[PDB]
């Protein structure tokens, strides 16, 4: 609810530069990136992201001003294909939503 | 199912007013509370306060919303709302037209303008009536180009039509020093059709690399999306003549005439739900308790709300949230350095006043007769409307 | 399961000293060159870019 | 199907023998409702699993 309003009055009324996002409080979940990254994504008011595990936050296109400091689970597959290079699987079936 | 007409910037509220208030069929509740309050929305802070106020005044269930800036994200924070409530909200014109790539799974938004599917698909009907087969593609690192490019590659792939399609480039002025970087592969471009996908201020910039090339004047002939346009009035005297882009219709598809499609739309839905529901969905008229207002979803809501179609005219949105079928237009850049219209895209068909392409000494008529094996004509092929091969 | 996880990631604590330390080197070089701005004053008094 | 007994047994692996449907060799044609050109008889019945 005030999240909305948690950028106006108090945090671009005292001349903010950067907007540090939190962690939700249960992991399984992303209410916490997604109103920082739009009140100040089209203010042009970057926002770094600490705990944004998500994808989403990697178009740009939407959530424009959106910096991360942890790579996304998306990146996990980065690692995968050099997981199974040292093995030499081939043969492999992704399971995802 | 009261409906708040929002429309902010410097516009005509008297022509919505009295276009919203001549509701054309009385035989569902529209009371539409057209609130049209002109303060400028462009703070969040606007907009966010407006909008659950007004659900708290009148109750209301539904809400549309115009523009007149450009807000290349008002539609983001737009989203928002939708999503954290479950009141649908349709955009009409300014910064909710263009369309969003990704929103939420319950987001409640249902844009007026052609998805980048859309855009990709009638560029190629142009090249399909002028039989320009040969063709390449530029784009840039910006989001879609995975879909733009798809949605080509895949209408090219496994084609009755001999399409050729080469040199693809992925490179634009994201990267430092890239004026040496994108110049080779620029020469390595032969076709005279490229279909570049960037953005309004770079394809200034990617032109005048090509510019410097030689990939301009005549022979060449360029096609750009909606968003690479930007604005009809905004020339920004760079653009070759002879750009064709294709873009939503800002001049025939009015403000008023936009509110009373869409106006229609979400009663003659919501009407539906209370012949098989009997009971209106009332979120709670405020912006806060949201935990306990969402209990009684209203997605089955969403599930028809797509499927609409008023006066004849089908007026259907994806399940994305993009118009089905749009009304387009060709626009081209003429000598005179502006936006010049063309020609009509509807129902799949490509029609446009231009029979032949006014390039013109490498283009010469030749006038011929048919007779005899020195001249022979019989027939043009409409399955695909291409003419022939070896033809 | 041959499963993965991250390291370093999830200290949120230490992770600000990072994400101070970039931001605060990058304002050197933000005010550093001409026509620099400033960051939009207020909610409403605000109306654009 | 003599030579594919001798293939077989220089192989190690079992065979069924399916006959084709349509019964066509093979080719790439249009159908009907835009291009779209796919393969029949065989190749179809190779290409498709
Ligand atoms: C063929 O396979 C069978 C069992 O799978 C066994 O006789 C042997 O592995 C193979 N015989 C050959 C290659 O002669």
């Amino acid at each position: 609810i005030q999240m909305a309003l948690s950028v106006c009055e108090d945090l671009i009324s005292s001349q903010v530069y950067a907007i540090l996002v939190s962690h939700p409080p249960t992991p399984n979940d992303h209410f916490t990136p997604t109103p920082v990254s739009y009140t100040a994504g089209f203010y042009r008011i970057p926002v770094l992201g600490l705990t944004t595990r998500m994808s989403i936050y990697s178009d740009k296109s939407i959530h424009l001003s959106f910096l991360r400091t942890v790579p996304p689970y998306s990146h996990q597959s980065s690692v995968w294909f050099e997981m199974m290079r040292v093995y030499s699987w081939n043969h492999i079936i992704l399971l995802v939503s | 199912i009261g409906i708040a007409v929002i429309l902010v910037g410097t516009s005509d509220e008297v022509a919505i007013k009295d276009a919203h208030e001549k509701d054309d069929f009385h035989h569902l509740s529209v009371v539409p509370r057209v609130e049209l309050v002109a303060m400028n929305e462009t703070d969040p802070k606007s907009i966010i306060t407006r909008i659950c106020d007004l659900m708290s005044d009148r109750k209301i269930q539904g809400v549309v919303f115009a523009d007149d800036t450009d807000q290349e994200a008002i539609a983001q924070i737009l989203d928002f709302i939708s999503a954290q409530t479950l009141t649908p909200i349709l955009g009409i014109h300014g910064g909710s037209s263009m369309i969003m790539a990704d929103k939420d799974e319950s987001s409640m938004f249902f844009q007026f303008g052609p998805s980048i599917e859309q855009q990709a698909s009638v560029m190629l009907n142009i090249m399909e009536e002028y039989d320009w087969y040969i063709f390449s593609i530029v784009t840039t690192y910006f989001p879609g180009y995975q879909d733009f490019v798809n949605k080509i590659r895949s209408t090219i792939e496994n084609s009755f039509v001999g399409w050729e399609l080469e040199e693809v480039l992925l490179l634009d002025m994201s990267l430092d020093d890239g004026d040496s970087k994108i110049q080779n592969q620029l020469k390595k471009l032969q076709s005279p059709i490229i279909l570049l996908y960037c953005t309004k201020e770079e394809a200034t910039y990617i032109f005048e690399v090509a510019n410097s090339v030689g990939l301009t004047g005549y022979g060449y002939t360029w096609i750009v999306p909606s968003l690479v346009a930007g604005d009809t009035d905004t020339v920004p005297a760079e653009f070759p003549t002879g750009l064709i882009s294709v873009s939503y219709d800002e001049w025939d598809y009015g403000l008023p005439a936009r509110v009373r499609d869409g106006i229609a739309i979400i009663t003659t839905a919501a009407s539906d739900m209370l012949s098989e529901h009997s009971f209106i969905p009332e979120p709670k008229s405020s912006c806060y308790n949201t935990h306990e207002k969402r209990i009684y979803q209203s997605n089955m809501l969403n599930r028809y709300l797509i499927n609409v179609t008023f006066e004849g005219r089908n007026l259907s949105f994806s399940e994305d949230g993009y118009q089905m079928h749009p009304k387009l237009v060709i626009i081209l850049l003429n000598k005179e350095r502006k936006w010049e219209r063309v020609g009509k895209w509807k129902d799949k068909s490509l029609q446009m006043k231009y029979y032949v392409w006014p390039r013109m000494d490498d283009h010469l008529s030749i006038v011929t007769l048919e007779e005899a094996p020195f001249v022979i004509v019989e027939s043009v092929d409409p399955l695909s409307g291409t003419c022939m091969r070896n033809t | 399961i041959l499963g993965l996880q991250l390291i370093n990631g999830k200290n949120e604590s230490a992770h600000i000293s990072d994400a101070v330390g970039v931001v605060a080197q990058a304002v050197h070089e933000l005010l550093e060159k001409e026509n620099i701005t400033d960051p939009p004053r207020g909610c409403v008094g605000n109306t654009n870019i | 199907i003599d030579l594919l007994i001798k293939l077989a047994r220089t192989m190690n692996f079992t065979y069924e023998v399916h006959l084709v449907a349509d019964g066509k060799f093979g080719t790439q044609e249009r159908v009907n409702n835009s291009n779209k050109k796919e393969w029949n008889g065989m190749m179809g019945e190779l290409l498709s699993g």
